[PDB]
Order: C-alpha cells, then structure tokens, then sequence
RNA sequence: UUAAGUUAUUAAGGGCGCACGGUGGAUGCCUUGGCACUAGAAGCCGAUGAAGGACGUUACUAACGACGAUAUGCUUUGGGG
RNA sequence: CCGAUAGUGAACCAGUACCGUGAGGGAAAGGUGAAAAGCACCCCGGAAGGGGAGUGAAAUAGAACCUGAAACCGUGUGCU
RNA sequence: AUGGUAGGAGAGCGUUCUAAGGGCGUUGAAGCAUGAUCGUAAGGACAUGUGGAGCGCUUAGAAGUGAGAAUGCCGGUGUGAGUAGCGAAAGACGGGUGAGAAUCCCGUCCACCGAUUGACUAAGGUUUCCAGAGGAAGGCUCGUCCGCUCUGGGUUAGUCG
RNA sequence: ACGCGAGCUGGGUUCAGAACGUCGUGAGACAGUUCGGUCCCUAUCCGUCGUGGGCGUAGGAAAUUUGAGAGGAGCUGUCC
RNA sequence: AGAUGAUGAGGUUAAUAGGUUCGAGGUGGAAGCAUGGUGACAUGUGGAGCUGACGAAUACUAAUCGAUCGAAGACUUAAU
C-alpha cells in the first residue's frame, strides 16, 4: 500500500534539492519530518510541504495509519529550464533550472 | 583556466563523494511540541 | 563617455521623414522600394 | 575581542546602540557574536550604576545614548536614569551576572544563529 | 599452547538489467500558400483626386474589411429559403 | 509537382519580434475534432498533487488533444 | 590457379510513381519507437508501445536520391562547478503585517552628502505618475513594491512656453 | 628551451611619430646614431607543498611504542 | 591549536572553560571640595582610569529526558 505526491516546476535547481532528500530516504515518516525540521537549506520547507501531502493521501484516499509508514521513495528530476541573459556580466546566459519532486510512502506490508 | 579534456562521470562523481549533508542534532521536546535544535530552545515549538 | 547617437526630434524629421525623402528623386526611390517591400513604416 | 565585521568607529556605535537597546528593552534578539560582546559592555555599565556616585554617572554617560522611554504612568526617564535608577536596585546584591543568553535557531535570509539576550 | 593460508562484511566507483524525468521532432498528416498548361483580358488611374497610408466606426475591444461621420455599413434589381 | 529548411523570407503574430542614425538587414514559431464533452460534483496546500468523475470505441490521449518517437543527457533501484 | 586510394564491364537494396500484378488492413491495419529471425550488404515478412487508419512484396522505370569531420549552419539540444562573481558608501533595536521578514511599513537612536547623492528649468524618454488587489515571469531576494492586471484614474491658461 | 615571463620586470631589439650623418632623381633605405612608445589568463582530464574523511581492517574491540628505510636535514671557515 | 577540518583545555559530583565580579601585575594624574592668584593657571586633598589581551569566587553559560555508534573470536593446517 502506497501513497505519493509529487510537486512539479518547483523552482530550485535539481542538485540543491538532492542533498536533503539524501537524508530522508529509507525513514520514518515522523522522524523525516523532524530531519527536514531541523536542516537550514532553501529546499527544506518544499519537501515538507510534499511529504505532508502525501501522507495526506495514505490517511484519507487509502485510509492507512500515519503512524506506520516509512519514506519509500524520494527523488527529484529534472524540469524544464528557462533561460535568462545576465545584463549584470557580459552579455552570457544564466538558465533558471526547476525540478520535480515525488515522494512515495508506505506501510512495508502487502 | 581552461581544461584540457573534459571531465567524465565518473571522475565528477568521484569529486562528490565527501559533498553532501550531516545529519542534524535532535534532543527530544519532552514537554510539548515538535522536537528542537540540540541545546536549544528553538523557535518553532522549543520545551527544552 | 559621449557615445554616437545623440538623439533630436527635430533633426530626425529633418534629414530622414517624409517631406524630405519626397523632395529628391533618390528619395522618392527610397520610399519606392520600402512600398515594394511592404514595410510597415516608410519612414 | 571580536570584530564583528566592523571597522573600530563602526564596532563602538554599534555596541553602545545595542547596550542602549538592551537598557530599553530588557531582552533584545540578535545575532549570537553581538551578543557574546554585548554581554561585557552591558556588564559594566551595570558595574557603574551599582556604584552609584557622580563620578561613574559621568563614565556610564560616555557609554549609554540619550534616549528617552515612556514609562507606565505617562512618565519619561532616560536611559541613565533608568540604569542609575531601577536596574542597580535590582542587582544590588547579585555580585556579576545580570544577563543570560538563550539560543534560537537559524535565521531565514542567512544561516545566521539567531539569539536573545537578556537582563536577569 | 606456534608457524601458515585465506575470505568477506562499502560498492564512493564499474558493467548489465529496471523504472518514472528532460528533450524534440523519426512516422503519419496538412495543403491554407506557389511550378506549369488553357482561356480571357486588358495591361491599370485619375487635375470626377489619381498612386499607398493615417485616424476612426461593433453593446462589450484588442489587427484585416466598409473603405467612412449614412462608418463592423445605406438603397435598389435579380437569385435564394 | 512544393509537400511546408516548400514553389515562399513568411500557408502561425511576417517584411512582423528584433537589429541599425540612415540606406538597409531580417527570424523563431505551423498543425483535436469522434464529439469540450476542457476533470460539475466531491473530498487534503497558493502553485502542484492524490482520489474518484467524463463526454472518455482508448487521458503515461489534461491544454505539449498535430498525436509523438529517438539520442544526448538522466536520476532512484538493484545482479555481479 | 585467384591484393591495388586510379581502372573496366558487376548483382543489390531506403523515396516516388507508374506500369502493372498480387497482398496486409475498421472482428483492426499499419508505419514509427522498444523483439531472438534474415545480412558483406545497403534493405524487408511473426511478442511492448503506438494508435485507431496506413503500409509491404514482385517485376521494371525515375531520382530534391543517398550521411562521423568541412575553426561546417542550426530548427537546435544538452554537457564540462556548487566553482568565479553578485557593480563603490553604516547601520542597530523595538513594534506591526503576514502562509512565511537581514529584505516591506511605523518608531527611536546612529550615520552619510552638504558649490551637493539638495532645489529648479532645457533636451531627450513617452504613462514610468496616483490608488486598489493577485503578482505564474520581471528584480544579481521576497511581495508581504512598482516600472504585469483593473481601471479609480490622472494633465484645466486672454497674461507661462 | 643560451634553466626559470600561465613567477616578476621591459633597460636592450622592433611597431606606427620625429630628427642627424650618409646613400637614393624620387617614394624611401641603412641598422649608423638619437628622443618617445599597451605584455593577457578564475588552474581542469591532468601532471607538481600542507592538511583531512574512508577502503583496511583478522580474537571482540579499545588505551598505551617499530625502527626497515621512501627517508629527510649535508652545513663552511677566520683570527688567540 | 587553527583557512576548514584536525589538535588540545573542558561540560549538569559539573566552574570545567569562557564571561562576570572582586584582585593584583604592568601602562598613563582624576571628579569634587578647599586654598592661592586680577586672570591664564598652580597647589593640597592621594599613584584616579585601565585590566583590552596577564589569580580567586562563582553556576551567568550550555548539554532538557539527552540521544547515537560500537561482539558472539576466525578457520584451517600441522606443530601441545
């Protein structure tokens, strides 16, 4: 029994967003949200907002006990990117990149 | 500045290996609420 | 540093703009040929 | 002694404001270096207003800025007279003390350790 | 109670296989815009404003039509339902 | 026969964005319909999701309904 | 008995049509992209995806025919680092507002320019001016401002030009 | 690389100015003198001083010292 | 002791380490009052500030209950 949310063209670039979802792999989902409590990095409050979310499927759409689940999957891909000139150096490009973030938990059980 | 050859896979993820995040403190709210930042009375729900 | 192209109103209407490019024959070429073209302005 | 990313004159104003604010206020949130400096020179000052005579009034006005508080009851003291006045008959018989330092955490713009100090 | 042999137990990395990304056009489509044949013109207007535009006009308003202050049109003859 | 780097520069917003004082130079981008029937309705955070729902002969067919592919690149699993 | 960037006469395939014949196809037919076959080829007949209405085979003819480089061109895409840099100057604290504040607003103190980083008038620019409210982008943050949206708008001369 | 300019200088030589001697009809030349005259780079696949994390680790493991050499440091001299 | 990390002094018996407060060591003559002087000033009251960087006292100071990490001795072979 498996949830997930994903969180699509959140704006922060994929490799800042990997380094905090590296801690919360593989854990409990109460002490996931004390991890991602706990970390100063840009990218902390948005993968609290999707992990809230989608323990807020597997209580409501799957009617499983939040006090179980563990973090299953967590990863970040990439979006797509935008691209912007730098008028502050000389005349080069800067690319706005973006990412999609999904998180899947579950109850170990089948 | 410049290189000479490009770099590979498996020579930038060789360099990230020591690039990553440590795990942070986390002594317990025995009081109420959220649990705080070591030696804290942290601002978000802080019973230290 | 003072850069080309200082800009003025009335010596833009005055070398370029429409009495001036009609009152010579090359001129008249000029605003033929943007017609020709199908240039949205002529000048 | 610190710095705190300051040149000299820059460092002083900014002490003497934050042990004025601290006279004030009574706890104050700032970042965690400010306020390991700030405990010493808001330390002596207490020093001097425990001692109580003219001679130190005039050392602790070197210090303190001029600032004035509306007091319950529709008053106004000053700073020194607050310091001279109140906060030395709190502490007349605590010998060293008078301020503690609790942490916060990060702030949001930088990482920066937030922290409140305050008069005990 | 000595000499000797040996292996894991991280895969940070490697090859294989898996599975969701980004990407953008391989397949199919299009035929709105022209190569050429036939025919017709007549090359085409006006000192009756000729020649391309500018401002406008819809109940609501942002580019072309009408051309136009009679303005998102007016009269009339004939089709048509 | 052009079958759309096309008879065209332009079958889309084209001699337009934009560039140049001016003569002038000059793009990118095209593509339901089976029928919007375009996620009423309803439930957790603004965006975005998870569910149901649907005209759905088929939405990993959700505004990228011309579908729609590849490769580069990815990224998370693992067998050795 | 049987090699050659230069050589002659060779059998063959992708696109198209004739010019045909014969098929696979709206109980599905593709093609195309993922599959064990064919192979020196180039090039085609049976498991996923696709759709959801388009292709093959045979023989012959015609070539916008004919795909690793040209400091090739680009619809173009994407890499190679958490590196360089973030563009002169003094800020601190309290309150407030908020989903969230080194950033926004109010306060107090401090500071800087002061023949000017002040106040007017030209040229030039053309709605940036003023209020409200969300800012999906914009700003080398956030919005919780304007330089996006709505209008609510807003420019008044006998004597100024 | 008459060791060393991605370590530094730029006096010399030699680029545009200018002058003298001399040669040339001339434009100019000589290299004969003379005064003046812009020298870039964030260090990467890599190769080159200091300072850390781990693959090891064979009783569990942890606190207390080998000295093979990989070794490195050469240290000279004058007057009573 | 240090770019960071490492090293070292230390942490709810805990001052410990740092700050503080009282000290002194070392560095440089007060405010007030009085006296004299017409006044500028001088003298007395008498080594004042500092302690910014060099002892004692303290809980002001952290760890809230803190929590986490870390074996089942090879085997063999023969030599007891």
């Amino acid at each position: 029994m498996e949830a997930k949310a994903v969180a699509r063209t959140i704006r922060i670039a994929p490799r800042k967003v990997r380094l905090v979802l590296d801690l919360i792999r593989g854990k409990n989902a109460a002490e996931a949200i004390a991890i991602l409590k706990l970390t100063n990095k840009a990218s902390s409050p948005v993968i609290e907002k999707v992990l809230m979310s989608a323990l807020a499927n597997a209580e409501h759409n799957y009617d499983m006990n939040t006090d179980e689940l563990v973090v299953k999957e967590a990863y970040a891909n990439e979006g797509p990117t935008l691209k912007r000139f730098r008028p502050q150096g000389r005349a080069s490009a800067i690319n706005k990149r973006t990412s999609h973030i999904t998180i899947v938990v579950s109850d170990g059980k089948e | 500045a410049v290189p000479k050859r490009r770099t590979s896979k498996t020579r930038k993820n060789k360099r990230r290996t020591h690039f990553k995040i440590s795990v942070p403190g986390m002594t317990e709210c025995p009081n109420c609420g959220e649990y705080k930042l070591s030696h804290r009375v942290c601002k978000n729900c802080g019973s230290y | 540093v003072k850069r080309t192209y200082q800009p003025n109103k009335r010596k833009h209407s005055k070398v370029h703009g429409f009495r001036k490019r009609m009152s010579t024959k090359n001129g008249r070429k000029v605003l033929a040929r943007r017609r020709r073209k199908g240039r949205k302005v002529l000048s | 002694y610190r710095k705190l990313g300051r040149t000299s004159d820059q460092r002083k104003a900014m002490l003497r404001d934050l042990a004025t604010s601290l006279i004030i206020s009574e706890r104050i949130e700032t970042t965690e270096a400010r306020a390991k400096e700030v405990r010493s020179v808001v330390e002596k000052l207490i020093t001097l207003g425990k001692k109580g005579d003219l001679a130190s009034r005039r050392n602790a006005a070197k210090t303190l800025r001029n600032v004035e508080i509306l007091n319950e009851d529709e008053t106004t003291q000053t700073a020194l007279q607050k310091l001279f006045g109140e906060i030395a008959e709190r502490y007349t018989e605590r010998q060293g003390g008078y301020t503690r330092i609790l942490k916060q955490g990060p702030r949001r713009g930088d990482g920066a350790e937030s922290v409140i100090i305050e008069l005990v």
